[PDB]
DNA sequence: TCGATCGATCGAT
DNA sequence: ATCGATCGATCGATTTTTTTTTTTTT
């Protein structure tokens, strides 16, 4: 017990503990009473400062040990609360939670030492994890008294702290089981980078974390954190200084449960979805800033249908189409990366890891032996797209045939084999081998890859653009048109009906639901396929007909599985039929 | 918190007060015929269930649960001084300790083991997973499943070293339960006291003790994994009687107790207070494809007699094997030909092979990865790998570290596991260019030769193989031919049995069949109705075994007539001039094939009609281009 | 202490220094005793601002005075003669027009970029070199990349990322010869110069940075 | 945990 | 009573490696 102020601090702390404010809500009823026992109470300071400004930013300030006399208050208070649930003898670290100062990593600059901040950047390294060494109820039959002895370190409290031969030389049987653990987790944080000067290099952070806080997201999300700074080693006294962070809890900034979702914005999708000509709505929706698709790209965006059977094997339920000459289509991907969730672009000339690792470690603080990640599952569950497709080598392109088609990643890279559960689609970018060209030689062989792929794909597709001189002042006018809110009202719309932030809010029900299959698609189904392999390879289309198999069903399916999940009619028509089908004639 | 004196008296009267009457014929004492089994020198290790201790008390009942080692130790010294029933010399230790008391610091009864205990909780308590052990589970004895990786072979570990002065005959005691330690100086007795007469004493592993010491690495199931996650593992410590209780391939579940593990060493990366754990466990009962859920550790006649006469057909086996489509039923069979085999001998020193190897080309949409994929499933000991999946270390044999030696030895790739069974590859065009030869060597069988040290590289490969591959840009051009629109080495062509290739061209009433076929797997989960009654997939796992062990002679009464199907085999296709080629190892190959037919007869009766089927294969096996 | 961030790197220095060690072989160093810049005309003249209302006011009343532009198309050869219509544009490519972004994906083309080809014997090579003189840039022309800098630091064994498109960001680049450099370095300039999203998927990152640059080409043809 | 450092100590002289 | 040799308590000093991504030339 040092300095006497820090009594002053406890009480000043239980000084919280006033009213119904704080008496009545904040403790009691708030974990264990509630029996969630996530032992980290909510703190906001913004409360602290209209109670004790002298107890807020003197936090803000310093933290030598106020978060431990915020956790020693607790524990006053709840034993007498409830101490049924006052079994857990730790510090019970507490929130912090809650714009005063909130730098970026590139200016985590020589000043906040000593002070509790926010960050922001992007979730990285999603890493390994280890448990933590505390106290232990050691024992002696010789003597029958269970001792103790705690240990410290300096990332958990100021201080710095196994026992053999301890009193005389009497016996010691470490006893395990009362001896206790938490939970340990070391990873890092890079800027977002957008705002970079790219005339410089983004910087970088470390963070370290504890118990009930551990691992809770995958890297390659964006995310908010708000934590304190210590700095340990030696520094000229022997050699400089380093960084870490703690005194935190976590938050992404990219979900839609953080949203408030009773039963009533459900009512709104669920009264709207009566309505039948919105399919035409939400492809317009997707692109208005550019002609041109985007019907079946949202059903890209809506993931696809998994189909199993007992104790047999698994499909692949998604999606994977794209078609042209230069100048629309490398411009109509980044309603990708920006409108919905795991949205990761990739090269067009990158080796070496769109699903590789190359496992490189060099003699970790523990033993990690071999392990890096990928590039696909990172897009578990979604998409991907790319830009520079041809010019990509013929390399990892069998990569690609495999987990694609095959569902499923059983992989090895010569230390050892490897299987997980990756089961997403990708799109690309296009361009032929001379330039401008789609029409008066061939359709097929203005392309150059396998025929192996459209099978894996689902569509031999075309794309151009040039027009005649009666419908070329036409096109000045939709260009003139896109080169206000008059005559979109024309075009009875909202900007909350149709937008982005709703738009993206019915993800969650479309989603949840398992549209199933009736029966009328099937006669229908089998009458089409027939047509289709019989008849489309006549009238100048002979050699655009060959990359039919026995792959339009699964597609169809995903297509009318897709389009059922758009307005949740759990069932199947045949209006769905056409809405799916136009496409692939 | 608890005490040592009346909880003592409480396990001493669970060891005696104890006839639990579960059933008739139960009055005795159970862990007093486990008692009297201990005095037997048969049993070496009671197994403990809960219901025992749950009728019993409450206490210990959970107070064990999260100890776990306490408790054993007194329930140790408990029986190890109770001696209620020698010979002597049975017993390597104990005849070395009666050694050593007959050539007669006092010695524990730790050394004489001779005896232990372990667990088996109640209700495999549940499939705890290997991620959720979380800041809980330490020192509780915890269920939990896991995968196999890696396993090495049984080591004595130590537990007490003795030394001995040879100036004053000091036995000495050094127990050691850790990993690391040091001996004692040259005398710590007191007739080599401080006193001059001292020598150095000097280990003698007689009346010391081993240990069984097994070691295995320990894989995630890759069905609870996180999303967007990767697999984890943990370690295996398996002590004590059950070394060699787990095999590379299986889907085990264990039960011991979470320890922690002090790596003692550099105290600066180490010693860092981190704790980079470890696992402890006794039982090993692994209930997916072990001694358990598979019998016969299929042979097994009498069960299986009631289902054997109770049907009697062939293909009613034949389209049981991936029932999910229609089509394609000559493929099936002659593939259940390929899980059996059984054409096995050594006539004139030179051994056949007996595994069928053959391949799938043409795929504008045949369902090529569907066969491999479910058979590699079905047929046990299979694997699956493609083009650019694997490098040529990734098929054969590597080399790593090992954790219970060190020795850095050779671990193999697909391939070299696969054996007495079937590796799966697809696409194998595009595989590599140099694995042709790896394939090539494969047909002169049990020979993985290696380059990786280019010493020997010997190895015992008995794998079948399952290829399977595309054509290139068009399928059969007009005017191309094999070896022309195919791209791939033609003798590595020559040198399979059975050639595939699966070419669909417009059917105008097959695709309805079809659509109608494959649109009903996905209103619900299951193909065939109402027309046969297809198998379970365990009653054929041994259905097909029992039909291996014949191994019938030949009819010499048509080995008169095997030439002369084999005349107008070489002369129908000899007939023009240049037709696909037709290979001198087609009676080495027809031989081989009626056998393992026959096998599924079990009857060594090869008929006149069972190659009849055989040459309609072969005879349809080319001229696929017809019509 | 507070000098971090005052020189971005590609500029002309004044420095005032110590040449001091750490550690007969040991080892150099230097640091900054009160550094100082360059006017190599305006050596340093690149971010901040020491330009004071008097230069605000020259240069507004530069603005207005309405023989600027016809006095600007004779600015740059004070030795060739003619080519005035060729060059009416070559000074405009430094201005930049406007980078709107929008309430979609539209990050539509910023700036501007540059052709010429012709025979020799017209004063290609001293144009582009005067074009890199008079606010940043850079020049190569052919043999350079299409891969961008994965390397390794020795040092702890990782992948960082050096990454020089990158040094014209507000800078621009000129290049001789996209002739005489062949195809397996073209097109990651092929991407850059739309959409400015440089890509990067090689190893386990996928950090897409981006740097807006224009661009500068000078051309031979045979014949 | 290993090595020389240095200071003390026990018979000789 | 002076001095050298041996014993022994006291002090400080050591413990980072196997794949990859560009690059020049056959
Ligand atoms: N209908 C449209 N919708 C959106 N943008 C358009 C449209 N028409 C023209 N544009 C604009 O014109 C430019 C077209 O270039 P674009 O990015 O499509 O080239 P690209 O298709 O990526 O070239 P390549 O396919 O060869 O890589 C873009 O800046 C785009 O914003
Ligand atoms: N129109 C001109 N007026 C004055 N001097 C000129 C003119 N054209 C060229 N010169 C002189 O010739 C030189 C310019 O030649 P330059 O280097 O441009 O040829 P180039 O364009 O590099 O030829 P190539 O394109 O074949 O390499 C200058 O040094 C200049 O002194
Ligand atoms: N008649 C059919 N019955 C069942 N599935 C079929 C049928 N026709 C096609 N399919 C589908 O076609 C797919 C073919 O993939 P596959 O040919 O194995 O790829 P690859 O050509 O790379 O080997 C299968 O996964 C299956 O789902």
């Amino acid at each position: 017990e040092g300095e006497q102020f820090i009594k002053d601090i406890q009480r000043e702390y239980v000084d919280f503990l006033d009213d119904e404010e704080d008496q009545g809500i904040y403790a009691g009823h708030v974990k264990d009473m509630i029996a969630e026992k996530s032992k980290r109470l909510i703190v906001n300071v913004n409360d602290l400062k209209r109670k004790n400004p002298q107890r807020a930013l003197g936090l803000l300030s310093n933290a030598a040990d106020e978060q431990l006399a915020f956790g020693r208050a607790l524990k006053e208070y709840a034993s007498t609360v409830d101490p049924g649930y006052a079994k857990m003898h730790e510090d019970l670290f507490v929130g912090f939670e809650g714009g005063n100062r909130h730098v970026t990593p590139r200016s985590l600059t020589s000043i906040y030492l000593g002070n509790m901040v926010c960050v922001e950047g992007i979730v990285t390294k999603v890493s390994l994890i280890r448990p933590k060494v505390v106290r232990s109820v050691h024992y002696c039959p010789n003597t029958r008294k269970v001792m103790e002895r705690k240990y410290t370190d300096l990332t958990s409290f100021e201080a710095v702290p196994y026992p053999t031969k301890d009193e005389d030389g009497n016996l010691l049987e470490t006893e395990y089981g009362l001896s206790v653990y938490k939970d340990h987790q070391t990873l890092t944080i890079q800027e977002m980078p957008e705002k970079a000067p790219a005339g410089q290099l983004p910087r970088s952070v470390d963070i370290v974390c504890d118990d009930d806080l551990v691992d809770r997201c995958k890297p390659g999300d964006r995310v908010q954190i708000v934590g304190s700074y210590r700095c340990l080693p030696g520094k000229r006294g022997s050699g400089t200084f380093r960084t870490v962070l703690l005194a935190n809890n976590i938050s992404l900034l990219s979900k839609e449960s953080n949203l408030d979702i009773s039963r009533e914005d459900i009512m709104l999708c669920k009264k709207l979805a009566k309505n039948n000509d919105i399919f035409e709505l939400l492809s317009k929706s997707l692109a208005p800033s550019i002609g041109h698709v985007k019907q079946a790209i949202l059903c890209l965006l809506l993931g696809g249908v998994e189909k199993i059977l007992p104790n047999g094997t698994r499909l692949r339920g998604d999606i994977n189409v794209l078609l042209g000459d230069p100048s629309a289509k490398s411009q109509l991907l980044r309603y990708v990366l920006n409108t919905a969730p795991r949205a990761i672009p990739t090269t067009g000339r990158g080796s070496s890891g769109v699903g590789l690792t190359a496992a490189v470690t060099t003699d970790q603080e523990t033993g990690e032996r071999r392990l890096e990640a990928g590039a696909m599952v990172l897009a578990d569950r979604g998409v991907v797209c790319i830009d520079e497709f041809d010019k990509m080598s013929d390399i990892d392109r069998t990569a690609i045939h495999e987990v694609m088609e095959q569902g499923r990643v059983t992989i090895s890279k010569a230390g050892i084999h490897a299987s997980l559960n990756a089961r997403c689609s990708v799109l690309a970018a296009a361009n032929p081998v001379y330039g401008r060209y789609d029409q008066y030689k061939t359709p097929m062989e203005n392309i150059g890859l396998q025929d192996s792929l459209l099978s894996r794909f689902d569509l031999l597709f075309v794309m151009l653009d040039v027009i005649d001189s009666d419908v070329d002042q036409m096109i000045s006018d939709h260009v003139v048109r896109m080169h206000a809110l008059l005559h979109g009202k024309s075009r009875q719309r909202h900007e909350k009906i149709l937008s982005v932030e709703f738009m993206r809010k019915y993800i969650h029900i479309a989603k949840c639901m398992k549209p199933k299959l009736g029966e009328q698609a099937c006669e229908a189904i089998a009458n089409e396929y027939s047509r289709l392999r019989s008849q489309e390879a006549v009238e100048t289309d002979v050699a655009r007909t060959q990359p039919i198999t026995a792959r339009t069903l699964e597609t169809l399916i995903r297509l009318s599985t897709a389009h059922a999940r758009a307005r949740m009619s759990k069932s199947v028509t045949i209006d769905d039929a056409h809405a799916a089908i136009e496409l692939v004639q | 918190r608890r005490d040592y004196a009346q909880d003592r008296e409480s396990i001493k009267t669970f060891l005696s007060e104890f006839c639990k009457c579960d059933d008739d014929g139960k009055k005795e004492f159970v862990y007093g015929s486990q008692l009297v089994k201990l005095a037997h020198r048969e049993q070496v290790l009671i197994t403990i269930d809960l219901d025992d201790l749950a009728e019993f008390n409450e206490s210990l009942a959970e107070a064990v649960v999260d100890n776990c080692r306490r408790y054993t130790s007194i329930f140790s010294d408990v029986i190890a001084e109770l001696l209620p029933s020698e010979v002597h010399a049975k017993d390597a230790l104990d005849v070395y300790i009666e050694h050593r008391l007959m050539m007669e610091n006092s010695f524990p009864s730790e050394l004489m083991k001779r005896f232990e205990v372990g667990f088996k909780p109640l209700s495999t308590e549940k499939a705890h997973s290997i991620r959720e052990v979380k800041a809980q589970h330490i020192g509780k004895l915890v269920t939990v499943r896991g995968i196999v990786t890696r396993c090495t072979e049984v080591k004595p570990m130590m537990v007490v070293a003795t030394y001995t002065c040879d100036r004053c005959g000091s036995e000495t005691y050094q127990p050691v339960n850790s990993l690391s330690f040091t001996p004692v100086h040259d005398c710590p007795s007191d007739d080599c006291r401080v006193n001059k007469a001292g020598g150095r004493l000097y280990l003698q592993t007689r009346g010391s003790k081993f240990v069984k010491f097994q070691e295995v690495k320990m894989q995630e199931h890759s069905d609870q994994v996180p999303v967007g996650h990767i697999p984890r593992s943990m370690t295996i410590m398996c002590r004590g009687e059950v070394t060699r209780m787990a095999q590379p391939g299986d889907h085990i579940v264990v039960s011991g107790v979470f320890l922690p593990l002090m790596r003692t060493g550099f105290a600066q990366m180490i010693q860092g207070l981190l704790s980079e754990t470890f696992l402890q466990a006794h039982r090993i009962i692994c209930i997916n494809k072990n001694d358990e859920i598979s019998d016969k550790d299929a042979e097994l006649t009498p069960e299986e007699l009631e289902e054997l006469a109770q049907d009697d057909f062939y293909e009613r086996l034949a389209t049981s094997l991936a029932p999910e489509i229609y089509g394609h039923l000559d493929v099936k069979k002659a593939l259940l030909l390929l899980l059996v085999g059984g054409v096995d001998k050594r006539p004139d020193g030179m051994k056949i092979r007996g595994n069928i190897n053959i391949c799938l080309m043409g795929d504008p949409g045949v369902a090529k990865s569907q066969l491999l994929g479910y058979i590699s499933r079905l047929a046990v000991r299979s694997q699956y790998t493609t083009g650019r999946g694997s490098s040529g270390v990734g098929l054969t044999a590597a080399v790593m570290k090992d954790p219970l030696t060190g020795e850095m030895t050779l671990e193999g790739g697909a391939l070299v596991l696969a054996d007495q069974g079937v590796c799966c590859i697809d696409e194998f065009d595009k595989m590599a260019d140099q694995d042709r030869t790896a394939i090539h060597e494969v047909m002169e069988q049990q020979t993985i030769s290696i380059a990786k040290a280019g010493i020997m590289t010997t190895l015992n490969a008995r794998v079948s193989i399952l290829a399977a591959a595309n054509p290139a840009f068009g399928r059969y051009n007009p005017r191309r031919t094999v070896e022309q629109n195919i791209q791939l080495p033609a003798a590595l062509l020559s040198r399979f049995d059975l050639l595939w290739l699966i070419q669909d061209k417009p059917d105008r009433d097959n695709d309805l069949r079809l659509a109608k076929h494959i649109t009903y797997v996905h209103s619900h989960s299951k193909q065939p109705p109402t027309r046969v009654k297809a198998l379970d997939m365990n009653l054929m796992r041994r259905y097909i075994n029992l039909c291996k062990r014949k191994n019938p002679t030949i009819p010499d009464e048509l080995t008169d007539y095997i030439v002369g199907a084999y005349v107008e085999l070489r002369r129908e296709a000899r007939n023009q001039k240049d037709m696909t080629f037709t290979s001198a190892r087609n009676l080495l190959g027809i031989l081989r094939l009626s056998t393992a037919l026959a096998r599924l007869r079990l009857s060594d009766s090869v008929e006149k009609d069972d190659v009849a089927e055989a040459l309609r294969l072969l005879e349809m096996s080319k001229d696929s281009l017809n019509q | 202490r507070s000098l971090c961030e005052r020189v971005v790197p590609g500029n002309r220095v004044l420095i005032q220094g110590i040449y001091s060690i750490r550690k007969g072989v040991r080892a150099p160093y230097m640091r900054v005793v009160g550094i100082t810049v360059d006017s190599e005309g305006a050596g340093a003249i690149s971010r901040y601002s020491n330009i004071t209302s008097d230069e605000e006011e020259h240069f507004r009343r530069m603005a207005a005075s309405g023989d600027i532009y016809e006095r600007l198309s004779q600015s740059l050869a004070p030795s060739i003669f003619g080519s005035r219509d060729i060059k009416k544009a070559i000074t405009c490519m430094l201005f930049g027009g406007s980078r709107k972004r929008l309430p979609d994906g539209l990050c539509r083309r910023g700036d501007i970029n540059v052709l010429l080809l012709g025979d020799p014997g017209t004063a290609k090579s001293q144009l582009l070199k005067f074009v890199e003189k008079v606010p940043i840039a850079v020049y190569t022309s052919g043999k350079g990349g299409l891969t961008a800098s994965v390397m390794k630091d020795p040092q702890t064994r990782n992948f960082v990322m050096e990454g020089a498109m990158v040094l014209a960001d507000g800078g621009v680049v000129c290049i001789d010869e996209f002739d005489k450099m062949r195809e397996d370095d073209r097109v990651a300039i092929h991407e850059a110069m739309e959409q400015q999203t440089i890509s990067i998927a090689k190893a386990g990152i996928t950090t897409t940075l981006n740097s807006r640059c224009s661009v500068l080409a000078a051309a031979n043809s045979i014949f």
